[PDB]
């Protein structure tokens, strides 16, 4: 039953010297040897530290960790952070035949400002309706920050059923993008006279609507 | 062996099939037709 | 799960000018067979594969001779185990060449060695396709096979035609 | 060096036998006296142990993931699987193969990881449906056009526009879960309402796993 | 013809073989025999030159 | 597979990378409007070492090596005259300074065309830079082409022109372009400025045997290899560049060993210690077992 | 060892040829006597002779 406890969240401004630590539950910190991963998103895990102070042949001199045993927490210290540093921190134990990982603690930093969400509407392709098949789709895109709230309308009812969306993801101009789906019936698409998607913003609201034409 | 110490022993163009093959052409040709096949065209 | 009596032991080392001894760097390694890879058998620094032999030695001997006085046999250490010695590098290369204004392609021949790619009997031809018909040969090979420029057309290897 | 590579399906479904094996180049199994072991990862959540191995028989396992975890050693071909059992929907995670240098210390070399993905569905292509723009599909002096992928099983699908000739206002938006197992997604552009009856725009949607390639062409709304 | 061909082309070659080892050391400093005698007394190259 | 890169501007392409000075190097260029200046050579170019400065002003060539303080990417500048319709160089920003050295050379004057086009090429330019025991070796032939990509299979031998008895230290090398100012640019070198349309070929030369064709003239025709192609290793080892029908020995195929495991002993035998381990009892801390 | 070989690598040429050079005045020694008739007779099936 011995868990290693790692801060979820740790944010720093590049340049300042940061602490991360690592406390273990039931058996003392000093038990076993502790060893630190730093991984990249999207990337194979790299070990950054071994036997709780020594560097391996590779990493910078700035990766150096202390061992605080009266406390049980194990401790990784990190000076002048820099831009590469945004990676995944996971510290391992042994405890007893039994490997046991940490929380984790991704090292965030201390970008561009607010953006006008330009919303898009798109209505049911006639290749889809023979397919007895209907979607609505919005498009929301050029925004900051990551926080939109969808709400599609059929002509003033709110829908929530078959509604679909996808969170915000980044774009190749610093910016975002998401979307949202209204899966409906070709016999659902024609019973109301309009339908709308509603895009909230930091308050502003930009509303597109379709028809059948 | 022999070929440990790189002495490596290259086999013949010709294995032993086929110079049993020759002679046994010859000894055909030397029963059938004498000395007609060895100077021309074989004749029976 | 803490108060129980744990058995503690030290293990402290010394350093001084004596000769260190009571270590031993050496780790006997995997045994490794039927690849050419280097070893030392107490006599030697010989390089080849390590095949199961099918002959015993007497329970006084460490190394094995031929007719041609050759070290081709050593028990091994570990186990007692007795593992034959073979040469991987047998005969050199050999490059088919239909000729001048004839093809630009060539074909290459490797004498005593074990592998398109076809295994003749003369070792391994590599870029010649292997045809089962026999015409009369012009370039000869070995062991009654021979290589050609027929048909686009590309370099055959066939039986010889008698 | 000696680097370890993964196989084996990205795909296993719920309650069944998965099947990964990492094979090893640039070195032996059993020489050298080290481990090896098997590590996963969630998306989003941290590393997790599953169990290591010795080129012996020598195995130790996860409480939490004990008697569901069968590992294999095959010195002849060099490499050694890892066999699950129930595998269930909460199983979804990066799988790493990991050479450990001490039992207790860190693994040195990490294999790249391969995604696994559980899900209760049978293997079906993509539905491409032409998304025409029109008036209401405009703001200023620029329009979108795109094209909409649903009901497809299973990850990665890839759009490209105009065979890869439009790159600049293309927008690939990540999948979500619909509401009965299968995906959904969309690949749209940004373009000048001036070359929209002019140009002819075509996306390319691909679905390896299930080999259909679509091609849709997209054209402004007619009003019927 | 080949039977009158290999009887020159194999002298021609023995002949550019034997031009060919004066411009070999034998495992000594130099090729030619003039060159060591410059750089070198002939009480100690003596054994160079034989 | 050599490497190419790019000085045209239609963009804004401008990439001088340091590229490490091997046991030899080939630069070839299909230079057009003499878009290219020079070259400079050193090892760390921080004013410690002896480092070249082979450049091609528009009065004389300029060979200097020295111990010049190097920038970070020093660059020629031409400037386009209002009154005059001609280009001339003005911005000569090649080092910051320079303390001491010993050679210097200048030889004929050189005459180029300092005006840049965005045409097709006209002409090719290679160069060979050898270092053999400090021993400084250039060789150059200009060659008529009219291509702009995808060099042509002809053949044309290098001969040397000037032999530098140097006897220094080389691992690095670098080239210089040079960039027009004309009207349509502001003139400043942050974001706007033109250097017409260029490429040179940078390769690594390598320890090979080559096989030489000598005519009865006294230039070379043809290179055949032997390390390349089992045909050019037929070639070259029977000396001839005709080759007929039959089986010729090359040389030796070698199976080197990959591993190397050595087995002195069985065990270490070590001495029994986990009885005091693993012993009936044990020992107290105020009385402990040594 | 080898790097002291090429001061008497016209040496080993001169070795390489004559072996090669006998391996081949080899083959054809079987050609000049095997070799006499370019047809194969295949013996009759009656063995009345
Ligand atoms: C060549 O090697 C292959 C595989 O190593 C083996 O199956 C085959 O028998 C070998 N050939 C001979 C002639 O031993
Ligand atoms: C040649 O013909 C024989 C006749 O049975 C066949 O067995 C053999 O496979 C053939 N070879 C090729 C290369 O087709
Ligand atoms: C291009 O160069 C790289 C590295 O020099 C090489 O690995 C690659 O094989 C080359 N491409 C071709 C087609 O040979
Ligand atoms: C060209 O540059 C050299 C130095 O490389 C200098 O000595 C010479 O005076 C320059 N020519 C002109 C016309 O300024
Ligand atoms: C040039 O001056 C430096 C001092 O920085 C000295 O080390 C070097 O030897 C001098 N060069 C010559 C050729 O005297
Ligand atoms: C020349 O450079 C090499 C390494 O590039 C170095 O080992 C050597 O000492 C240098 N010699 C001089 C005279 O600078
Ligand atoms: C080389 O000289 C010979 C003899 O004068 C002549 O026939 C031949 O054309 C010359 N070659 C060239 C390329 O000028
Ligand atoms: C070396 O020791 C091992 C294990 O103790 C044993 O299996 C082997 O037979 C021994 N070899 C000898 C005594 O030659
Ligand atoms: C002590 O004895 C037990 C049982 O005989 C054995 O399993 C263990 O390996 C021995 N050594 C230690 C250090 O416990």
């Amino acid at each position: 039953n011995f868990m290693l406890t790692q801060p979820h969240s740790v944010s720093e401004s590049p340049g300042k010297t940061v602490t991360i630590s690592c406390t273990g539950s039931s058996g003392s910190i000093a038990s076993n040897y502790v060893q630190w991963y730093q991984q990249r998103p999207g990337s194979a895990p790299t070990t950054v530290i071994y036997e709780d102070n020594q560097r391996p042949s590779g990493v910078p001199d700035r990766f150096s960790g202390s061992i605080d045993s009266s406390s049980n927490s194990a401790s990784l210290t990190i000076s002048g952070l820099k831009t590469e540093d945004e990676a995944d921190y996971y510290c391992q134990s042994y405890d007893s035949s039994n490997v046991v990982f940490g929380g984790g603690t991704k090292l965030t930093v201390l970008g561009q400002p607010k953006a006008a969400p330009s919303v898009t509407l798109f209505p049911p392709s006639s290749e889809e309706l023979q397919a007895n098949k209907a979607t609505l789709v919005c498009l929301i895109s050029d925004f900051y920050p990551g926080a939109v709230t969808v709400a599609w309308k059929a002509d003033s009812s709110p829908v929530k059923a078959g509604v679909e969306t996808t969170t915000p993801s980044k774009q190749s101009n610093n910016k975002y993008a998401a979307s949202s789906y209204l899966s409906l019936t070709p016999e659902q698409w024609k019973s109301h006279r309009s339908y709308s998607c509603q895009v909230t913003h930091e308050g502003s609201t930009v509303e597109k609507t379709v028809a059948p034409t | 062996a022999q070929k440990f110490n790189g002495l490596t022993v290259l086999p013949p163009l010709l294995t032993d099939e086929m110079i049993a093959q020759y002679t046994s052409a010859l000894l055909a040709g030397t029963i059938t037709s004498g000395w007609t096949f060895g100077a021309g065209p074989a004749l029976q | 799960v803490g108060y129980q009596p744990y058995r503690v032991v030290v293990l402290s080392f010394e350093l001084l000018h004596a000769p260190a001894t009571v270590c031993g760097p050496k780790k006997s390694t995997n045994l490794v067979k039927n690849k050419c890879v280097n070893f030392n058998f107490n006599g030697l620094t010989g390089t080849g594969v390590l095949t199961e032999s099918n002959k015993k030695f007497l329970p006084f001997q460490q190394f094995g001779r031929d007719i041609a006085d050759t070290t081709d046999a050593v028990r091994d250490p570990q186990t007692l185990e007795i593992l034959d010695i073979t040469p991987c590098s047998f005969g050199g290369v050999s490059v088919i060449t239909p000729g001048t204004n004839t093809s630009n392609q060539v074909a290459v021949l490797y004498q005593d060695v074990n592998c398109n790619v076809f295994q003749t009997r003369a070792g391994c031809l590599i870029g010649a396709e292997h045809v089962n018909n026999s015409y009369e040969c012009d370039i000869p090979i070995g062991a009654g096979i021979c290589a050609s420029y027929q048909t686009s057309q590309s370099i055959i290897a066939y039986t010889m035609s008698l | 060096q000696v680097q370890l590579q993964e196989s084996g399906p990205g795909l296993v479904k719920p309650s069944e036998t998965l099947s990964l094996t990492c094979t090893v180049s640039g070195g032996s199994v059993s020489s050298g006296g080290y481990f090896w072991s098997w590590i996963r990862q969630p998306p989003g959540k941290g590393l997790e142990w599953i169990g290591c191995i010795y080129y012996s028989g020598s195995t130790n396992y996860n409480p939490s993931l004990k008697s569901r975890v069968t590992i294999s050693v095959d010195t002849s071909k060099d490499q050694f699987s890892l066999k699950l059992s129930s595998v269930t929907a909460a199983d979804t995670a990066v799988y790493y193969c990991a050479r450990q240098l001490w039992l207790r210390g860190r693994f040195d070399y990490w294999g790249q990881g391969t995604l696994v993905t559980v899900s209760s569905a049978s293997t079906k292509g993509p539905s491409v449906f032409p998304l025409a723009p029109s008036s209401k599909s405009t703001s200023g002096g620029t329009a979108a056009l795109g094209c909409l992928v649903k009901d497809y099983f299973p990850e990665p699908v890839t759009v490209s526009w105009n065979s890869g000739a439009l790159t600049s206002g293309v927008h690939t938006f990540p999948a979500v879960l619909q509401s009965s197992g299968l995906y959904s997604l969309s690949s749209v552009v940004t373009v000048p309402s001036s070359s929209l009856g002019t140009q002819t725009y075509i996306c390319n949607v691909n679905h390896k796993p299930s080999n259909t390639k679509v091609d849709k062409k997209v054209e402004p709304k007619s009003c019927d | 013809l080949g039977k009158l061909q290999d009887v020159v082309n194999q002298n021609a070659q023995a002949l550019n073989t034997l031009v060919k080892q004066l411009s070999s050391n034998f495992g000594a400093i130099s090729s030619v025999l003039n060159d060591i005698l410059s750089r070198l007394d002939p009480p100690e190259a003596e054994v160079q030159i034989d | 597979n050599v490497t190419w890169f790019h000085a045209i501007h239609v963009t804004k392409r401008f990439d001088n990378p340091v590229l490490p000075f091997n046991d030899g190097v080939y630069f070839a260029s299909t230079e057009k409007s003499n878009i290219i200046r020079g070259w400079i050579f050193g090892t760390t170019l921080d004013s410690k070492t002896q480092s070249l400065l082979i450049v091609n002003n528009a009065t004389n060539v300029v060979i200097k090596v020295c111990e010049f303080q190097f920038c970070n990417d020093p660059f020629l500048g031409v400037y386009y005259h209002k009154n005059n319709k001609s280009w001339m160089e003005s911005e000569f920003r090649v080092y910051s300074s320079a303390n001491n050295c010993t050679f210097e050379y200048v030889s004929q004057p050189f005459l180029m065309d300092l005006e840049g086009k965005q045409g097709n090429f006209k002409n090719l330019r290679e160069f060979v830079f050898k270092n053999i025991d400090g021993y400084f070796k250039i060789y150059s032939k200009h060659t008529p082409i009219n291509l702009v990509r995808d060099l042509p299979q002809g053949f044309s031998a290098l001969e040397p022109l000037v032999d530098l008895p140097i006897g220094i230290n080389i691992t690095r090398f670098q080239t210089l372009l040079a960039l027009h100012r004309s009207y349509l640019t502001p003139g400043d070198s942050s974001s706007g400025w033109t250097a017409g349309a260029a490429a040179y070929y940078v390769g690594y030369l390598q320890p090979r045997t080559f096989l030489l064709k000598y005519n009865e003239n006294g230039t070379i025709t043809d290179a055949v290899d032997c390390a390349l192609d089992p045909l050019s290793e037929t070639k070259c080892t029977l000396k001839s560049f005709t080759v007929e029908k039959g089986i010729y020995q090359t040389s030796n195929f070698r199976v080197q060993p990959t591993e190397s495991i050595v087995r002195f002993p069985n065990i270490t035998n070590l001495c029994p210690f986990g009885e005091v381990f693993n012993a009936t009892r044990f020992a107290s801390v105020y009385a402990w077992n040594r | 060892c080898s790097n002291l070989l090429l001061q008497y690598g016209s040496f080993c040429t001169q070795l390489n040829r004559a072996l090669t050079g006998i391996a081949v005045e080899q083959d054809k020694n079987t050609q000049e006597v095997f070799a006499q008739v370019k047809q194969i007779y295949k013996t009759p099936p009656i063995k009345d002779f």
